[PDB]
């Protein structure tokens, strides 16, 4: 049941490797139900990691 | 004389000294969450010579009763051996009640050979007990002389005061899911001096499914993302 | 009462009947004659049922305590030694005849325990009043290092022979299969004996059974 | 069942049947009646199987502990003393015939008998069990002095075979144990390998 | 010590048992003894102070026979020494009754030493005020000789001495070349060593109790024939 | 020299160890029992009310010890637990022997005999615990008893055993009226005296634990008043206080 | 024989979310009745009863001792007894006297305090539990109750028909036995009520 | 007072009797080292023999507790022998009660429980001898444990006990922190060089007595003069 969150982590890792911004933003805006279904700490740290990876490369200063 | 003794006018001087010794230094926090109970403790071995998979601080006294302790580990063993024998005797007499949480209160009460018969020298360990065979969890504390305290969250370490302060400030709360073990590890962090790791920190969880001492794999998993 | 056990390739298979009788009258039709000891060892009972149950529960509790203290899996040899000491202490006053089976780190083991304290390690064991039929079935159709399904079938055949050839045993077949990684209880594995349906509505409606007086005490 | 021991130069040879009777039904046709009390000391059990097992295990306890506390292999005489004490103090409750044998550097191959009652005696050869009473004449007539290892092995195997074939409480397979300074070698004779003296009575 | 040297159950601040440290002093004060493992046996010897000529021929002899082949030469508080000798006799008898044959000396010394240590462990009972050599011989195990101090443990000794003058005796013992000298010349030399040790320089006349065990006695630890060892005492005198 | 306990007299002739224990019973704990017709009740002060407890034992001071009685300790909890266990064992042993509920006075006499033995012989500490008992029997009806560690019990009808026991008993003497006393007015008196002896006014229902024993139809019912009922009692008391204060 | 010294016959049966326990109310030495209101059904709780059969003295002693242990346990725990736990407690109490056993054959009939699950069990003199879901009995005419029940019992039976069946079985069995009878008491335990009935039985 | 005289808790909240008893082990003038290895577990203690009238054959401090467990004592020899006898009794009794041989960890646990009972109560006193026992355990490899006069049984890979135990532990900590497994040669050489660096006498192959338990060879080999000499020659090469 947690394999879905593993897949979310894997997709985020590939998005960070490629340099995608819109796809990562959509994934972050989509995974919210899965965030509000698991351990608060684990979901929070996943959110933090995804946000940091998104803000790393693509410098959309008007959107970040 | 040959019991829990040395009580002057309005005091229990020997018991008070025993509690001064149980001040100890192993934080050993405990949290009673809605789904279950977490007993986490710090295994800070002197040097790397000692081993961590050799000796344990968390002991499953029975199927879903887990136990953690404080100073005087040699006394704690004997105490946990006695507790195992007591829970087993109760289960043998009242046959097949799968007794853990309707037995957690009872084993905490039978923790009177714990201290009310001290044994010339009273025990020097305060122990937290967790059980979930009632549809509800239970976290109890038994101290070198007192009795079942029925905590919701506490610590028994060198910095147990600020540990308990941290627990209440971080709102042990009542809606917390089973994964309040993160908060337990945070509470330890406060009473911990080092980069805590899987072998450094030992934690057991007792949920309605049963009790289980978390292996270093899961402990490290939880310690990651902290 | 007919219980039996065999050592198959990957572990042990235990089987038992479920007929607990008082004298010559069937009392229990689903008496569990196979008792858990540790998640890797079971043991089949025969003889005085109460003595067997108390002894096996005491052994199971002591062995669980021992396994908790050691931190490792228990051992069938240890269970045998405990049972043998306990029985020989009472010199057979404990009318319990046991068939211990288990899987240890050193390989599957199967032992027979007699009320006077005798024990022995055997590839196949039978015990109880109808033990002779099951022993004969093993002697006829026993093959060493025989697979899981074949061993289950062999034990089922032996138990069925005991059931149908001893009146004081039967009604059901209880099975347990244990290996290095599997513990599977089966309970009624095969019911070769079914009660015929009652012809006609042989029931009494209300109004009959005249009562002298009645008291009702409602609760909360 | 039948149990037998022979002492030769530099070792002993033990032979036992594999049958244990209960009434008229064969409880265990492959019984292992050669219990190793220690590394170089063996026990042959007869009578109440439970009592024999309990006595042998208690003696193995005491003997192993005693050997460990001496840092020296125990004497066969010491083992036989342990058996005689155990049997004699509880003879009214324990009914068992025991044949002890083994090898120790102090004396060498030794054989002792402790039947029901609790008496100890050192013998060149020992014989006991239910089926023993049927081969006394054979074992006494066909025993030589200074017999070697193979001679003793074959002679004991023959005596056990005849005891099995004659006595109704004895049968199954034969277990042999050769004890010497080199160690203990245990072998099993089964089926066709059993030395058979066929009795083809004429029609 | 002062505060900590009252009961053996009280450890010292440095971690020592002053009750035993004081019980050793009684052995240091009492008259000496000696035992030498000859080539094929063990020879004992102990000077006994005849505190008054009122006493008969040598009585309360520091030698004792604990078993058929085993002998005990004791020094220190003689009453507790005798009680301990009785303990040793009982132990040997029990071992003979249980395991048969004769009790090996190493095991006998170990058991009596564990018994002694039991008496220093606790508080209600006090450590024994005696130190003794146990000497024995057999064909199988040669000759053995173990010394037990008031609280310590048995130790294998080629030659040992205990009592008032341990070092003075041990110097000449080590001067003597054992392991190739027969028990006869050893019986002469032990008397020589005892007489070298002070007997009347500050004390009274002393009696020479000498003991034997060895193949010359086929085991059977017995007191040396004093009539024929009076000449050995004479050779010691010279 | 070895340590020997003190179960001895005084040069004057006093058992000062027992007296010190009895005085220490006043220190820590607070219980009070008020006897009334058709119902006798106990009030207890919840000393430690830390928010990290869960209150799953359902009772700390009040202990049900028998079908027809209930006690309340005010001593060291270590001794209190074993004393309650022995008390229940005594009551149930009497029930086994006579097939009849044990009279309260006989129960209290047995317990005080055990405490008297504990202070009498051997090198054993006196049981530093004093407890009340409320009960009902066939012979005397509702009864209330107070036992001190001295083993010298007393049959009371309105008493307190806690820290400010002097103040509580003075309040009870001032506002106690026998005969007219009933269950509800007994409850009002109990909550009033508890409010007096607990300095913080407007006592929370969590800090007060009270249990009433009543006689239903041929059956004794010992009901521990739960939080809602207790705070409704508190509200009624508050209305009475406001009315009395304002009417002047 | 000895178990038939004072007679006795106790039945227990299961309905749909309800149980029933019945017993003869005869007490007497070998041949004579002494009284017709002897008590063999004892309430261990609001929804849990025990039946005892055997020597009358052992019946009373076991009932009293069990009540003592149960009262102690209830005081210790604070929660009501589960019928399985009580059956286990009875088994332990019986086995404590393995070599001097109380010649009684107890049966347990009750409902779970929360799930209201019917539970009927029987024990031998030593204390072997025989938990089933249809019926158990004990006494001198246990075979008669078996013969009657095996045809008169129906699974998932309403409490009224359960009472009818248990009453019929008890009445016929106490009519066909020689030592027990002269009145049958029956208790029907529902989720909220107890129905205690004294059947019209052959007083001879 | 008597806080420091009997086994009672100190007002400061300590237990001074066992704290003293630990220093009794340092008393007696001896040291011992134990090194767990990749497959074997080797221990070694110095053999302080004053004067040759003693029997170097029987002055040893290492013993066989059972066929696979070997122990080294440190401290007062009388208590050491008493605890060795107790451990042997426990091993035999365990083998009698349960069929399989007693695991070393379980044996150390039982010895520690006995010592904990001793530090409990007040009639008896703790035994001043710390015991390092080693043995091969299946599914565990070599195993080393240390029971102490208190009752705390633990200790692993590299553990030492005696007067100069701290220096030995420090050196062994350096060696284990150096991440490389010791084969049935490096383990022995490590133990030897550890003890030699602690007490530099170059260790003539007569003043130490080493015990070895390998996996392919079980049993507690009390290595002979020739074996220790060969290891010393190979090490000093």
């Amino acid at each position: 049941v947690q394999v879905k969150e593993q897949s979310i982590l894997e997709l985020g890792s590939l998005l960070a490797k490629t340099g995608q911004a819109a796809e990562l933003g959509g994934l972050l805006k989509y995974v919210r139900p899965f965030l509000n279904s698991i351990s608060k700490a684990k979901a929070a740290r996943l959110v933090r990691s995804l946000l940091d990876l998104f803000l790393d490369m693509e410098a959309a200063t008007g959107q970040e | 004389f040959s019991l829990t003794t040395f009580s002057p006018s309005g005091k229990l001087v020997q018991i008070e000294y025993a509690l001064a010794a149980v001040a100890g230094g192993a934080p050993s926090v405990g949290i009673k969450a809605a789904n279950g109970v977490v007993l986490a403790t710090e295994k800070k071995q002197k040097s790397i010579l000692y081993d961590e998979r050799s000796v344990h601080k968390v002991e499953p006294i029975t199927k879903h009763i887990g136990l953690v302790y404080s100073g005087m580990g040699p006394d704690y063993r004997v105490l946990v051996h006695r507790a195992r024998k007591l829970a087993q005797q109760y289960y043998l007499v009242y046959q097949e009640p799968i007794p853990t949480a309707q037995l957690v209160q009872r084993v905490a009460s039978v923790m009177q050979e714990y201290t009310q018969s001290g044994g010339v020298r009273p025990f020097g360990v305060s122990l937290l007990i967790c059980g979930w065979n009632e549809g509800r969890p239970y976290l109890f504390q038994s101290d070198p002389s007192g009795a079942y305290f029925a905590w919701k969250a506490t610590a028994m370490g060198k910095n147990y005061v600020n540990g308990k302060t941290f627990l209440e400030k971080r709102y042990n709360e009542d809606l917390e899911l089973e994964d309040a073990i993160h908060t337990a590890i945070l509470t330890l962090k406060e009473s911990f001096e080092g980069q805590m790791t899987e072998d450094n920190i030992e934690v057991g969880i007792c949920n309605e499914a049963g009790f289980r001492r978390l292996t270093p794999t899961e402990v490290k998993d939880y310690l990651a993302a902290i | 009462t007919t219980i039996a056990g065999v050592v198959y390739k990957d572990g042990i298979v235990l089987g038992a009947d479920t007929r607990a009788t008082e004298g010559m009258v069937v009392a229990d039709k689903n008496c569990s004659k196979i008792h858990f000891i540790s998640p890797n060892i079971y043991c089949c009972g025969a003889g005085t049922a109460a003595d067997t149950d108390m002894t096996t529960q005491l052994i199971s509790s002591n062995l669980e305590l021992h396994s908790l203290s050691t931190g490792r899996l228990p051992r069938v040899v240890t269970a045998n030694r405990m049972l043998k000491q306990m029985l020989f202490r009472y010199q057979g006053y404990i009318g319990a005849a046991l068939v211990l089976g288990g899987v240890d780190v050193t390989g599957p083991h199967l032992y027979s325990i007699y009320p006077h304290g005798s024990t022995d390690k055997l590839p196949y064991v039978t015990m109880g009043s109808g033990s002779l039929a099951a022993m004969a079935v093993f002697e006829d159709k026993f093959r060493p290092d025989m697979e899981e399904e074949e061993a289950k079938n062999l034990v089922s055949e032996a138990i069925a022979a005991g059931i149908f050839n001893d009146l004081g045993s039967g009604s059901n077949i209880d099975l347990c299969v244990i290996s290095k990684n599997k513990l599977d209880f089966l309970r009624p594995y095969t019911v070769p004996n079914k009660k015929g349906t009652r012809l006609g509505r042989y029931r009494c409606e209300k109004g009959t059974t005249a009562v002298l007086t009645e008291k009702i005490t409602p609760l909360e | 069942t039948t149990i037998m021991a022979v002492q030769f130069d530099g070792g002993v040879v033990l032979g036992a049947d594999s049958r244990t009777t209960t009434g008229s039904y064969i409880a265990n046709r492959v019984t292992d009646k050669l219990t190793p009390i220690h590394d170089r000391i063996f026990c042959c059990r007869s009578g109440s199987a439970a009592d024999t097992q309990a006595v042998a295990d208690a003696v193995t306890y005491q003997l192993g502990f005693h050997s460990i506390e001496l840092n020296e292999p125990p004497l066969v005489h010491t083992a036989a003393s342990l058996f005689k004490e155990m049997c004699y103090r509880y003879r009214e409750d324990l009914m068992a015939g025991i044949i002890i044998a083994g090898w120790d550097p102090q004396e060498g191959g030794q054989v002792y008998s402790v039947p029901m009652g609790g008496m100890m005696v050192r013998q060149s050869f020992a014989i006991g069990g239910s089926g023993s009473s049927y081969i006394y004449g054979y074992v006494d007539a066909t025993y030589r002095e200074g017999m070697t290892k193979e001679e003793c092995l074959q002679f004991t195997a023959n005596a056990l075979a005849l005891a099995m074939e004659r006595d109704g409480s004895s049968g199954g397979v034969i277990r042999l144990a050769a004890i010497a300074e080199s160690g203990v070698e245990r072998q099993v004779l089964l089926g066709d390998q059993i030395p058979k003296f066929a009795v083809a009575t004429l029609p | 010590g002062t505060g900590y040297d009252l009961s053996a159950s009280t450890f010292s601040p440095d971690g020592r048992v002053f009750q035993v440290e004081y019980a050793m002093k009684a052995v240091e004060n009492s008259s000496t003894a000696i035992g030498i493992r000859c080539k094929d046996g063990v020879v004992f010897g102990v000077e006994k102070l005849v505190l008054s000529k009122l006493y008969e021929e040598g009585s309360n002899k520091r030698l004792f026979n604990v078993d058929r082949h085993v002998g005990m030469a004791v020094a220190g508080l003689l009453a507790d020494a005798r009680s301990l000798a009785d303990i040793a006799r009982e132990e040997a008898s029990n071992f003979r009754s249980n395991f048969g044959y004769n009790i090996p000396l190493k095991h006998l010394a170990d058991r009596v030493a564990m018994y002694v240590h039991a008496y220093t462990l606790y508080s209600a009972v006090r450590p024994f005020g005696c130190s003794f050599m146990l000497g024995s011989y057999s064909v199988n195990d040669g000759a053995q000789l173990y010394m037990i101090d008031p609280s310590g443990v048995s130790y294998g000794y080629w030659g040992c001495a205990i009592g008032k003058a341990r070092q003075a005796a041990k110097t000449e013992i080590e001067k003597l070349q054992m392991k190739e000298m027969t028990c006869r010349d050893i019986v002469k030399e032990v008397a020589k060593i005892i007489y070298i040790v002070h007997d009347e320089v500050k004390d009274k006349a002393f009696e020479l109790e000498l003991s034997w065990v060895g193949e010359l006695t086929n085991g059977r630890h017995e007191i040396v024939p004093k009539d024929i060892r009076e000449e050995a005492e004479k050779y010691a005198k010279e | 020299r070895y340590d020997s306990r003190t179960t001895i007299f005084s040069p004057e002739g006093r058992l000062y160890q027992v007296e010190y224990a009895m005085e220490a019973i006043g220190h820590a704990g607070t219980c009070l029992g008020i006897l009334a017709n058709d119902g006798v009740l106990l009030a207890a002060e919840r000393r430690n009310i830390h928010k990290l407890l869960d209150e799953v034992f359902f009772s700390e001071k009040i202990y049900k010890l028998n079908e027809d009685m209930a006690c309340s300790v005010a001593g060291i909890t270590s001794d209190a637990n074993v004393l309650t266990n022995e008390l229940r064992l005594i009551a149930q042993r009497y029930l086994l022997q006579y097939q009849e509920p044990i009279p309260c006075e006989q129960l209290v006499t047995a317990l005080c005999d055990i405490k008297q033995a504990y202070t009498q012989f051997g090198g054993k500490r006196p049981f530093g615990v004093s407890l009340l008992y409320i009960g009902w029997d066939k012979h005397y009806g509702f009864q209330l008893y107070q036992s001190d560690p001295s083993g010298n019990y007393g049959g009371w009808k309105a008493t307190c055993i806690g820290n400010n026991s002097a103040a509580a008993v003075s309040m009870l003497k001032q506002d106690y009226k026998e005969g007219e006393m009933t269950l509800k007015s007994a409850l009002a008196l109990a909550i009033k005296v508890l409010n007096k002896t607990m300095d913080v006014s407007k006592l929370s229902a969590e800090k007060v634990e009270i249990a009433t024993l009543t006689r239903e139809n041929g059956k004794t019912v010992i009901r521990v008043l739960k939080q809602k009922e207790v705070e409704q009692l508190i509200k009624k008391h508050e209305e009475e206080e406001a009315k009395a204060e304002r009417e002047k | 024989s000895i178990m038939s010294y004072n007679g006795g016959a106790v039945m227990a049966m299961k309905g749909k979310n309800c149980v029933a326990i019945a017993a003869d109310r005869r007490f007497g030495i070998q041949a004579q009745m002494v009284t017709t209101d002897f008590q063999k059904i004892f309430p261990m709780g609001d929804r849990l009863y025990i039946g005892l059969a055997g020597l009358a003295t052992d019946v009373q002693t076991v009932a009293q001792r069990l009540k003592f242990r149960l009262n102690l346990y209830e005081l210790k725990e604070g929660r009501q007894i589960k019928p399985y736990t009580l059956m286990s407690m009875v088994a332990n109490l019986l086995y404590e006297k393995r070599f001097g056993p109380y010649y009684t054959e107890p049966v347990i009939a009750g409902l779970d305090p929360k799930t209201f699950k019917p539970f009927i069990c029987s024990l031998d003199l030593i204390g072997c539990p025989m938990v089933t879901d249809d019926f158990v009995v004990s006494g001198t005419c246990a075979e008669q109750m078996y013969g009657m029940c095996e045809s008169l019992w129906e699974p998932n039976m309403d409490p009224d028909h359960l009472f009818e069946t248990i009453s019929q079985a008890m009445l016929n069995a106490v009519d066909r036995d020689a030592v027990s009878g002269m009145g049958v008491i029956v208790h029907i335990i529902e989720k909220d009520k107890i129905t205690t009935r004294t059947l019209k039985a052959r007083m001879d | 007072g008597f806080d420091r005289h009997i086994t009672i808790f100190s007002p400061e909240g300590r237990l001074y009797q066992v704290e003293y008893a630990f220093k009794a082990i340092n008393q007696g003038g001896l040291t011992s080292v134990a090194v767990r290895g990749k497959d074997c577990a080797v221990i070694v203690t110095q053999k302080k023999v004053p004067d040759k009238l003693l029997d170097s054959s029987t002055v040893t401090h290492l013993f066989k507790i059972t066929e696979n467990i070997g122990c080294v004592m440190t401290g007062m020899t009388a208590d050491s022998r008493s605890q060795v006898q107790r451990a042997r009794y426990e091993a035999a009794n365990w083998k009698y009660k349960y069929g399989y041989e007693i695991p070393v960890d379980m044996l150390c646990k039982r010895i520690a429980d006995i010592s904990q009972v001793y530090t409990q109560n007040a009639e008896m006193r703790p035994l001043g001898c710390c015991m390092i026992l080693i043995g091969i355990d299946e599914e565990q490899g070599p195993q080393v444990y240390k029971c102490d006069p208190a009752g705390y049984y633990c200790g692993f890979k590299a553990t030492a006990a005696g007067v100069k135990q701290t220096e030995s532990t420090s050196f062994l900590e350096k060696k284990v922190k150096k991440k490389f497994d010791w084969t049935f040669e490096q383990t022995v050489e490590t133990a030897i060089t550890c003890l030699s660096t602690v007490l530099s006498i170059d260790f003539k192959p007569s003043e130490i007595e080493v015990g070895v338990v390998t996996v392919e060879n079980p049993k507690f080999r009390i290595l002979t003069e020739a074996e220790i000499d060969a290891h010393l020659v190979a090490l000093a090469e």
